[PDB]
């Protein structure tokens, strides 16, 4: 079994200093063919050379760069050796929904995405009064379907009395945490009626001024 | 040394007519026969041989051919339309915007410049095409023997040279000017040149002046040519010939709007520069030595570009296209009232005209001698009666007497051209009686046909001493019948008896019966009429008296009919003049005819009333009084005459030109004058060119008068001048309705842009949205307001004037009042609109975000208020009811509904290109509510008295 000596794990902070990851193939009796870096199972572009000792440099380390890296060694007639260098950073929410405006009795969905390893756990908290309290499933209409990064919340049969408010999405990992807020609007069914009663309330005014003046 | 040069300059017998012609002839030269000896010609077999050298030497006088004008090509019309005061400025702004769009010192601009250029191209193309089509339509409507060597031979007209000896007969058209050698009582009609309705008699001594273009009506003679080419009286006037009142007002408004926009741009640039200077220099306190060199200049250039951007918003770009389409529509509508407009800029002038100068012969009268009232059988009819009024054989006797007495060569024929008055080819005064007979529904042709010239026994011809031509025949029976017509008193003195009543022929008594006929005839001549009477005589069968004896045959006549002959006024002229005078217009008559006929027709038409409050002059005494002792036309002398002058008689074309010029140029009155001139003759050529508007009679007008005019009356109806006034006041209204609607969009847009550039950093109204609002929607809005039908209540106002501003006080009140409401609503929706509608505020965006519902609501509301202001823009006075007559115009409703539907489509399915987001149903009814509030605010505005 080939021996690979890897660099220590690096935690990506707000520092702008570049980060270098190292693997050293100290012992190998097989004729090496090529090697490459991989992140989350995906080969990084332009990392295939001879590289008996290979380096990968991150010039602007960010939360999106952090992940489970590997330096794979492919030989002519030997099994590949992968090893692992884990890069950890606090989660950073990339995209969300600013607001969800929906009418009564439909389905409303809100989503949040995050980046960085380890993959964060998601907590949804509606803003009850001035504090963020956890939502309650006391009506059987809330569905939280959380995946590795994607996290969706669905509400069915929206009610104007309780549903409207602010919903917070939380992502927490070993290092840090971040959150975003979304405001949900539920519109009444008789909403178009009020402008209609005002449109013909000024038509009556128009056909009284003109006909009195003749 | 040199042969006799051109006659009109070196011996000016031309241009000086009357008895004064021979006055100069006798003192300077011989007896009009030595004048031929002066040239290389003789009265008999003149110009002995062709001799091409001699012909070419004589052709230095002229060619006898006037080259026709060359029609202008479409590209030439486009080139002429390009050079405008407004259109040059708009192109400059478009090029500036296009150039500054690409300035990115180390989308926007690409839209405004293209839109401006497209609108300019549309204006140019529409104007050029309309002028080309109108001129091409006009061109379609409009349209002899000489003694060469011994034996007379037909020669083409163009080869006539000075000295030619020409034989002229009846019905001919004179090709060139000349003198009179010898002839048998030539009578010619010079109404188209001189303006005199009376047929002129050319003799060797009284007036031997022959003019080109006049029609010789009776007699034959011999003439020698003197003025061949453009040197003739028609050619001189032809060669003398080659901005509107509305355009001056439009350019003045344009410069005022430009100055206002420039002030706004300067204010915004000053605000930005002051903000930068205050912020940076005070708090940070930069060294200001070398660091500022790139940064400060780039910032100042950016602020200047922002100011230039604000400047373009203020300028109205759809105004020229709106005016052009409104004018084109009005011209097309006016063409159906038998007014042919030629330049598309003359359709408005007649609306604001303050005076009219009218020719008499051909314009106010029919130029045809007719019998109007008649005294027959002791019954005087002021109007021509029906054929069976008296229903006696006396009418048969009258018809036979008129037909046989004279009707040999003088005949009346159908026009042979559809849409024209009946044409006569004989003596004009004689066919008045034939016209009377024809209008009595009796045919004179059978009577004439049965008696040829061979069967005529004796025909005594009208001459100097006889003065009463007569015809005596015998064939119908064994007795003799003689007919004699002539002057009233001349033939009445020889009327021993009179055929009185429907019964038996009574006797004529000079003591008592003469008083009644004098009392009948005197008012006739009082009203300007000419009295002609007819009588008949019978001779005994056995024996036969000596017909050479003129003593007895002249006397012993039985008078049968007395008629009144005149050149009548057109039937529609009196009421047309009455309607124009009520609209604030003053009508004056300028004519080349006598003073008595001019005064009579002026009394009949209604130009003057008895009392002599006004003044009537002649041509000679108008020139003498108009000039000072130095001999120069002084504007101070004209101002004493034209205010009170009503009739000008015996006036040269120069006199008409002088009068029109003096009226136009004078500043003595309170309001400056606009003068229109109506005509049909060549002598009206100059006056029709100097006037602001020129109307030319279509069927009766000549080529010179039709070419110099702007509007042609295709059916020469004087009541179609009143419809030119009412279509010119409707044009001016439909343009001031569009100014009310357009100038309230520009104020709101410029203030929103200024606030979004200075205070905030982005505007709710994008570029393509305002392209849709200003270019496409406002053009259709102007098309809708143009098609409002005119009404006969427009003819109750007074003319406005040359220097009255376009934007009146009520229009200013409307513009300001509606701008206040629109700005208040827009700002309220911009700053607190997301709390009312319960949506996300879209005030600040990262320029990488989809369109917001907060801003689409503002765009939709703005368009809705413009849509509902298109209704308030229909009343430019203080009218409360803006829905009056809305359904008489279906184009208005069609355009409004189409605009609303297209706006719905644009908002719903516009997307990112239009910067629009789809709206809900309840969010759209609020836009309609706010837009409909404009109508309710219009009444609040209208309540405020502008006085
Ligand atoms: C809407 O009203 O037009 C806007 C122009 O559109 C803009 O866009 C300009 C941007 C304005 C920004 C709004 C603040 C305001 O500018 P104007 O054109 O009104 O200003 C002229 C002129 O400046 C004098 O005021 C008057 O001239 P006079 O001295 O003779 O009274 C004249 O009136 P008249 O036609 O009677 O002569 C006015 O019209
Ligand atoms: C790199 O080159 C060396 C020297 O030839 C060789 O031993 C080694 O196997 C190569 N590694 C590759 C080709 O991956
Ligand atoms: C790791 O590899 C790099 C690159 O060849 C080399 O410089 C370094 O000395 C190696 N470190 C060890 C501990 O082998
Ligand atoms: C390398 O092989 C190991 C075998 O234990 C496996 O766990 C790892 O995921 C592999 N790495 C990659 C990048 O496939
Ligand atoms: C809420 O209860 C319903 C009961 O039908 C269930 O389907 C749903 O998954 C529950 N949601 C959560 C977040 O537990
Ligand atoms: C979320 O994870 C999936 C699966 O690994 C990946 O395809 C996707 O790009 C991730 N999304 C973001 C926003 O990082
Ligand atoms: C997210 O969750 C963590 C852990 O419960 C909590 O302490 C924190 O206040 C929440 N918000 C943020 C922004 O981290
Ligand atoms: F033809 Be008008 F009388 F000059
Ligand atoms: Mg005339």
């Amino acid at each position: 079994k080939p021996r690979i000596v890897t660099s220590e794990e690096v935690i990506i902070r707000e520092s702008l200093l570049p980060v270098t990851l190292q693997c050293n193939l100290t012992s190998s009796s097989h004729t090496l063919m090529y090697s490459y870096w991989t992140r989350n199972g995906v080969e990084l572009t332009a990392t295939r050379k001879n590289a008996s000792n290979m380096e990968y440099r991150i010039n602007k380390p960010r939360a999106e760069d952090s992940g489970e890296y590997h330096c794979v060694y492919h030989f002519v007639s030997a099994p590949k050796a992968n090893a692992t260098i884990e890069v950890k950073a606090a989660p950073d929410i990339t995209g969300h929904k600013r607001s969800e405006n929906k009418n009564e009795g439909q389905d409303a969905m809100m989503y949040c995405k995050s980046v960085g390893y380890p993959h964060p756990e998601w907590i949804w908290r509606k803003k009850e009064n001035g504090v963020f309290e956890e939502i309650s499933n006391s009506s059987g209409r809330f569905f939280i379907t959380n995946k590795e990064n994607y996290t969706e919340l669905s509400i069915v049969n929206l009610q104007i009395t309780e549903d409207p408010g602010e919903y917070e999405c939380n992502a927490t990992n070993s290092i840090g945490s971040a959150s975003v807020s979304t405001v949900l609007r539920v519109r009444s069914h008789l909403a178009p009626l009020w402008p209609f009663l005002g449109i013909l309330a000024e038509i009556i005014i128009l056909v009284v001024i003109i006909v009195v003046y003749e | 040394g040199e042969f006799g040069c051109t006659m009109e300059e070196l011996r000016s017998l031309m241009e000086l007519r009357g008895t004064e012609a021979v006055v100069k002839i006798k003192e300077t030269y011989g007896d009009t026969e030595a004048i031929c000896r002066r040239l290389k010609t003789s009265p008999v077999e003149g110009l002995p041989g062709t001799a091409p050298d001699l012909e070419k030497r004589k052709q230095i006088f002229g060619q006898n051919f006037i080259p026709p004008k060359k029609p202008k090509t479409f590209l030439q019309l486009v080139w002429e339309a390009l050079q405008d005061v407004t259109l040059i400025i708009l192109e400059i702004a478009a090029i500036i915007s296009l150039g500054l769009s690409f300035y990115h010192p180390p989308e926007a601009g690409w839209i405004e410049g293209a839109a401006i250029l497209l609108s300019v191209i549309c204006v140019v193309l529409v104007t050029a095409f309309n002028d080309w089509s109108k001129e091409k339509q006009f061109r379609g409507l409009q349209s002899f023997t000489v003694v060469r060597a011994g034996q007379v031979v037909q020669i083409p007209v163009a080869e006539i040279v000075v000295g030619d000896i020409a034989q002229i007969k009846y019905g001919d058209l004179l090709p060139a000017d000349g003198l009179f050698i010898q002839g048998n009582d030539l009578k010619i009609d010079e109404s188209s040149l001189t303006g005199e309705s009376d047929q002129v008699r050319k003799s060797v001594d009284k007036d031997p002046m022959l003019l080109s273009g006049t029609h010789v009506m009776e007699g034959s003679g011999r003439m020698v040519v003197t003025a061949v080419g453009v040197n003739s009286q028609t050619g001189i006037i032809f060669t003398l010939l080659g901005k509107s009142v509305l355009q001056g007002k439009l350019t003045k408004l344009a410069v005022q709007i430009g100055k206002a926009g420039l002030v706004m741009s300067a204010i915004t640039v000053i605000i930005l520069v002051l903000y930068f200077t205050v912020d940076t220099f005070v708090v940070n306190k930069k060294p200001w030595l070398t660091e500022c060199t790139p940064v400060y200049v780039q910032y100042f250039v950016k602020f200047f570009i922002i100011g230039v951007t604000v400047l373009v918003v203020a300028v109205p770009e759809g105004l020229p296209l709106a005016v052009t389409i409104s004018l084109a529509y009005s011209v097309k509508k006016m063409m159906k009232d038998n007014n042919l407009v030629r330049h598309l800029d003359a359709c408005e002038t007649m609306g604001n005209a303050t005076a009219i100068c009218s020719d008499k012969t051909g314009t106010l009268t029919t130029n045809r001698m007719t019998v109007v009232q008649a005294y027959v059988g002791d019954v005087h009819y002021k109007e021509i009666p029906d054929p069976s009024s008296i229903n006696a054989k006396t009418l048969e006797l009258l018809v036979n007497a008129i037909a046989i007495n004279s009707a040999y060569t003088t005949k009346i024929l159908p026009p042979e051209k559809e849409g024209a008055l009946p044409r006569q080819v004989g003596n004009k005064t004689e066919c008045g009686l034939l016209g009377f007979v024809l209008d009595l529904r009796q045919d004179y042709e059978p009577v004439r046909s049965q008696m040829p010239e061979e069967k005529l026994y004796k025909v005594y011809t009208f001459n100097s001493v006889r003065k009463s031509m007569s015809t005596v025949i015998k064939m119908p029976d064994e007795s003799f019948r003689m007919y004699s017509k002539g002057a009233s008193e001349i033939v009445l003195k020889k009327c021993c008896k009179i055929l009185s009543g429907a019964g038996e022929a009574r006797v004529f008594r000079p003591r008592d019966r003469d008083e009644m006929v004098k009392k009948v005839i005197e008012p006739m001549a009082c009203d300007g009429l000419r009295t002609i009477c007819v009588a008949y005589r019978d001779f005994p069968s056995s024996p036969e008296p000596d017909w050479d004896n003129e003593n007895d045959i002249l006397n012993e006549l039985t008078c049968i009919c007395v008629v009144g002959i005149e050149d009548p006024v057109r039937p529609e002229v009196p009421e047309a003049i009455r309607k124009c005078q009520r609209a604030g217009i003053t009508v004056r008559m300028v004519t080349g005819d006598n003073i008595n006929t001019a005064r009579a027709i002026a009394i009949k038409c209604g130009i003057i009333h008895p009392g002599e409050d006004f003044l009537c002059l002649e041509g000679k005494e108008f020139n003498r009084r108009i000039r000072n002792e130095k001999g120069e036309i002084e504007q101070e002398r004209i101002d004493k005459i034209w205010p009170k002058l009503r009739v000008l008689a015996r006036s040269s074309p120069t006199d008409k030109h002088t009068l029109v010029k003096g009226i136009i140029d004078s500043t003595h009155t309170e309001q400056r004058q606009v003068v229109a001139v109506t005509g049909d003759g060549t002598n009206d050529g100059p006056a029709l060119k100097k006037a602001d508007v020129g109307f030319a009679m279509g069927i009766a007008g000549t080529d010179v008068a039709k070419e110099a005019s702007d509007i042609i009356l295709t059916d020469d109806n004087f009541s179609s001048i009143v419809k030119a006034v009412m279509w010119g006041r409707n044009v001016y209204d439909s343009i001031s309705k569009f100014l009310q609607f357009q100038l309230t969009v520009n104020v709101v847009a410029v203030i929103v842009a200024f606030t979004g550039a200075c205070i905030t950093q982005d505007s709710p109204l994008k570029a393509v949205q305002m392209l849709w609002v200003n270019l496409i929607m406002d053009t259709f809005a102007s098309l809708a307001l143009a098609t409002e039908p005119p009404t006969e209540t427009l003819l109750l106002r007074k003319p406005y004037g040359r220097n009255k501003p376009l934007i009146s006080r009520t229009m200013m009140k409307n513009i300001l009042g509606h701008a206040v409401y629109q700005l208040t609503l827009i700002f309220t929706l911009l700053f607190v609109g997301e709390k009312m509608f319960q949506i996300d505020s879209g005030r600040n965006a990262p320029l990488h975000s989809p369109p917001s519902e907060h801003y689409t609501i503002i765009f939709n509301t703005f368009v809705m208020m413009q849509l509902f202001n298109e209704i308030n823009a229909r009343k430019i006075h203080g009218e409360r009811n803006v829905f009056d007559g809305i359904f008489r115009n279906p184009i208005f409703c069609t355009i409004v509904l189409g605009t609303f539907a297209i706006q719905i489509v644009i908002v719903q399915f516009g997307g990112k290109p239009f910067s629009c987001s789809p709206l809900q149903l309840d969010q759209w009814m609020w836009c309609i509510f706010i837009g409909l509030g404009e109508l309710v605010w219009g009444q609040v505005i209208a309540t405020i008295p502008t006085s």
